[PDB]
């Protein structure tokens, strides 16, 4: 079976401010299969409720989602997203930069 | 402007895991307006725009209940694929569908689209003719022989000529606040050096709707294609959208780099360099 | 509005 690998980025949904409250987003694109598990991290540890758009697919018939959180960013706090699929042998771990 | 109507379903079985997981989702351009989820603990379309929830109850039934019947569809489709592709009850396998309509700034219809790809690979699709079928395999021309004989394009074109483009014109209208309002791009232009050498030019598009936007670098007014890293547009959550692009410039020689900025929502494009 | 239509492969 052809399978596809995702695609991660990381970011903010405004340009980040220290102190400021935000959304930290790991948008997932470009997969098959579907099945995906994320987690967003703080300091290297999972962050609780994070939340998820519904499955949707684009032109090309891959798989795309949007994981997200309220956060408050600081200049000592370090953000990453966490990815795991079939396709990848172990998790990748993609960090958050604030100019990417 | 021009303007889409979609609805994406996507059905993934998972064999002693319960019954097929069913998710469909609709939108007018970039904009999700419903969504349904056969895993939800009471499972409805439900509304995530504020201009559908006005069409009423009697709406959000019909659709419930179609929604409903294209899971059941979808379930009896994955046992006919494991019979066409000779596979076994054991695997998870995937559907997925589109349909839906394209318009003009006049509402005219564009096109038409009803296709559908089973684990990622296109299976069977309806031509733009709205009239004939293009069949991926012969397992598929098993679908396209029943489907000529119980003439299935027919009635694909009455709705995709019909309901599609006068709903998609109705949406249009009772959501023009949002769905024609186009939000331009902000933008601005960061430097990073990588060497003593070399440095980084990135340029940002962000706060953006719809999400198609042309963003380039370019040297001495000649394009830079090969030598642009371009992300993905990436939704940001609060309907926009962002997108990078970033070139890699011989240090001191940044003034001769813009970044062009095309989007519906700009009084017209922008041209950027990095300033300080 | 989605169309009520029903086809089987």
């Amino acid at each position: 079976m052809i399978q596809r690998t995702p695609k991660i980025q990381v970011y903010s949904r405004h340009p980040a401010e220290n102190g400021k409250s935000n959304f930290l987003n790991c948008y997932v694109s470009g997969f098959h299969p579907s099945d995906i598990e994320v987690d967003l991290l703080k300091n290297g540890e999972r962050i609780e409720k994070v939340e998820h758009s519904d499955l949707s697919f684009s032109k090309d018939w891959s798989f795309y989602l949007l994981y997200y959180t309220e956060f408050t960013p600081t200049e000592k706090d370090e953000y990453a997203c966490r990815v795991n699929h079939v396709t990848l042998s172990q998790p990748k771990i993609v960090k958050w930069d604030r100019d990417m | 402007g021009s303007h889409s109507m979609r609805y994406f379903h996507t059905s993934v079985s998972r064999p002693g895991r319960g019954e097929p997981r069913f998710i469909t989702v609709g939108y007018v351009d970039d904009t999700l307006f419903v969504r349904f989820d056969s895993d939800a603990a009471s499972p409805r379309e439900e509304p995530r725009a504020p201009w559908i929830e006005q069409e009423g109850p009697e709406y959000a039934d019909r659709e419930t209940q179609i929604c409903k019947a294209k899971a059941q569809t979808d379930r009896e489709d994955l046992r006919t694929l494991l019979r066409y592709y000779n596979q076994s009850e054991a695997g998870s396998h995937t559907l997925q569908n589109m349909y839906g309509c394209d318009v003009g700034p006049d509402g005219r219809l564009l096109r038409g689209y009803h296709q559908d790809a089973y684990d990622g690979k296109d299976y069977i699709a309806l031509n733009e003719d709205l009239s004939s079928w293009t069949a991926a395999d012969t397992a598929a021309q098993i679908t396209q022989r029943k489907w000529e004989a119980a003439r299935v394009a027919e009635q694909l074109r009455a709705y995709l000529e019909g309901e599609c483009v006068e709903w998609l014109r109705r949406y249009l209208e009772n959501g023009k606040e949002t769905l024609q309002r186009a939000d331009p791009p902000k933008t601005h232009v960061t430097h990073h050096p990588i060497s003593d050498h070399e440095a980084t030019l990135r340029c940002w598009a962000l706060g953006f709707y719809p999400a198609e936007i042309t963003l380039t670098w370019q040297r001495d007014g000649e394009d830079q294609t090969q030598d642009t890293e371009l992300v993905e547009t990436r939704p940001a959550g609060d309907r926009t959208f962002q997108k990078w692009a970033a070139v890699v410039v011989p240090s001191g020689e940044e003034q001769r780099y813009t970044c062009h900025v095309q989007h519906e929502g700009l009084p017209k494009p922008l041209t950027l360099r990095w300033e300080p | 509005l989605r169309n009520q239509s029903v086809f089987n492969f």
